[PDB]
């Protein structure tokens, strides 16, 4: 029953287009709530609440360290980013794909990274309708998964073709399933 | 494109904190404040980078003295508790007799603290069994994911069951084949 | 890999 | 109760290729010790601060030890304990509400204490030969063996160079401790490398172990180069 206090810190780096573009961002919060923050493109502490004022204020009248989060997106951000990239950036493991009725259901498992394209055909033309997809669910152990369903209206005969394209492919995977 | 975290937390009056390094939201790894080593969440990565776990106490006892700070400054104002949605799921399609893993997600929640327990037929499961450690999320709050490898068969059921004080009683989240 | 330091 | 070192299992200095000197300094003249005491706070929940003053050099006002687990911190969290270990600096970080830290070396003080100093034998191997046999002094019932084994190590350093400033005359050495044909052992040589982790070789006494002094009994093995 006894109250709890929390306090968190998150410093951020986000890369775009590679090491081109690089933010970095020095977050505190109380709980849930940030109260300060430093952020490379204003090259100081900021407060976001009252609560960090006083830290703001502090903190810039040290130059030693806003000249150490000056240089963060290089000495911290590119740096760390170039450490980490084959086995982050670069992971690529192929999806596992399986085809089972029971409405067919098109499963895509332990792939990463998550961007994918999961198609539903039936008999060389793509299925626009009647697809629901569940979107993509992360595993937590550096793999997703995604189901994709088709509404079907049986016959005779026919096949039907989940395509998966995928980075870690060459060219897109596919699984035929027929009546 | 890209993110890089690196997440840290204190809690009072628990006295436990967490320091770990997110990609994307996955955790990288986190450091095991009393085996003072780092922990990789997949074995190989270990092999291609290193990090002195060391260096994360430093941060964590600053992270302890920023808290008594603001604990006084918000006039001793404590969290609000945020009860977790559940989810329980499975690593891939079932089959009879085929090795799967069941999932059990606990979602947006704080304080980061929680009681997993698995059931199969109403009974504790605690052989085979992993988790991860608190994940962050956007909106700082957190997620966390518990395993239990199994066997599907059609005579087992499983619940997990997830304990927290924003709930006022025991969560229980149901499967069977 | 660097930390980076909380302040 | 634990079978004695296979040779090849024991760390050798000639392996050791940093400063030997880090690893002397764990074991010189300084050292930690205070008598009856009480915790004054916690950083983590499985250790304890006090307040001990290096009365010496000043260097620390605070002292972090570090206990393998919870049970252990709140088993003395509230009493009235003796304290004796080796401590770094270099690693050392906490806060309350400059510092010292080290691991265990925590024994209650009350009914443990003696009027008299009694003395432990420790009997010197080197290659095989017994050339060297001395006494360690403690006035306590139940001592650490932290505390032996720093005694022991001390007066190795300053009398068989067992640590220099670079590497030691020795190859391998540990120290077995037997207590009622019941023993165990520590290795005294750094791992393997060019760096040495001083943190981490000290983390082995945060079991907090204790003997009886009067039924201990200490063997040192050591190798020559």
């Amino acid at each position: 029953t006894r109250p709890r206090f929390l306090e968190q810190v998150k410093h951020e780096c986000h890369f775009f287009n590679g090491t081109e573009r690089v933010r970095f961002l020095d977050r505190y919060f109380y709980h849930q709530e940030e109260y300060v923050r430093f952020d490379s493109d204003v090259g100081e502490y900021r407060a976001v609440t009252e609560l960090g004022r006083p830290d703001a204020e502090y903190w810039n009248s040290q130059k030693d360290l806003l000249e150490q989060k000056r240089a963060a997106v290089d000495t911290y951000c590119r740096h760390n980013y170039g450490v980490g990239e084959s086995f982050t950036v670069q992971r690529r493991v192929y999806p596992e794909v399986t085809v089972y009725p029971a409405l067919l259901v098109c499963s895509v498992n332990g792939f990463y990274p998550g961007s994918i394209e999961v198609r539903w055909f039936r008999n060389g033309q793509e299925e626009k309708t009647g697809v629901v997809s569940t979107g993509l669910i992360q595993n937590g152990d550096w793999t997703f998964q995604t189901l994709v369903m088709l509404e079907t209206v049986p016959r005779s005969g026919e096949v039907y073709t989940c395509q998966v394209e995928h980075p870690s492919l060459t060219s897109p995977l596919t699984v035929e399933w027929r009546a | 494109e890209h993110v890089i975290i690196q997440a840290e937390f204190y809690l009072n009056p628990d006295q436990s904190g967490e320091f770990m390094f997110d990609f994307d939201g996955d955790e990288i790894f986190h450091v095991d404040m009393a085996k003072k080593e780092t922990v990789w969440r997949l074995e190989e990565f270990g092999r291609f980078a290193s990090f002195e776990a060391q260096g994360a106490l430093a941060n964590i006892a600053v992270d302890k003295a920023n808290l008594e700070i603001m604990t006084k400054r918000s006039n001793y104002t404590p969290i609000t508790n945020v009860p977790p949605e559940v989810t329980v799921l499975t690593n891939s399609p079932v089959e009879l007799r085929e090795p799967n893993v069941l999932i059990c997600f606990i979602d947006k929640f704080t304080p980061p603290v929680v009681n997993v327990t698995w059931l199969r037929n109403g009974k504790p499961v605690t052989t085979g069994v992993s988790e991860t450690v608190f994940l962050p999320r956007e909106d700082h709050l957190f997620r966390k994911f518990h395993y239990l490898p199994f066997l599907p068969s059609t005579e087992d059921v499983y619940d997990c069951r997830v304990e927290h004080w924003g709930l006022d009683e025991p969560l229980l989240k149901h499967w069977e084949f | 890999a660097r930390g980076m330091a909380s302040v | 109760s634990q079978p004695d070192p296979k040779p090849d299992e024991l760390h050798k200095s000639s392996k050791f290729t940093g400063l030997m000197e880090n690893m002397k300094v764990l074991y010189d003249d300084n050292h930690v010790s205070a008598i009856n005491v009480k915790s004054i706070d916690q950083f983590l929940y499985f250790d304890l601060i006090y307040s001990i003053k290096d009365t010496k050099l000043g260097n620390y006002d605070n002292v972090r030890v570090e206990f393998k687990n919870k049970d252990l911190a709140d088993k003395y969290k509230d009493k009235y304990v003796d304290v004796f270990g080796a401590n770094y600096y270099y690693q050392c970080y906490f806060s309350k509400k400059r510092k010292t830290c080290m691991y265990g070396g925590v024994t209650e003080h009350n009914g443990n204490q003696l009027d008299k100093y009694r003395s432990i034998t420790v009997r010197v191997f080197e290659d095989g030969k017994n050339l060297l046999s001395f006494d360690v002094q403690t006035n306590k019932k139940k001592v650490t063996a932290q505390e032996l084994d720093y005694l022991t190590r001390h007066y190795l350093v300053k009398n068989k160079k067992l640590y220099e400033f670079n590497n030691s005359p020795y190859e391998t050495g540990y120290i077995k401790f037997i207590e009622n044909e019941n023993s165990f052992w520590y290795d005294m040589m750094p791992a393997p490398g060019d760096k040495f982790d001083q943190s981490k070789y000290l983390m082995m006494y945060n079991d907090n172990k204790m003997v009886d002094s009067k039924d201990v009994k200490i063997e040192v093995y050591l190798t020559t180069k």
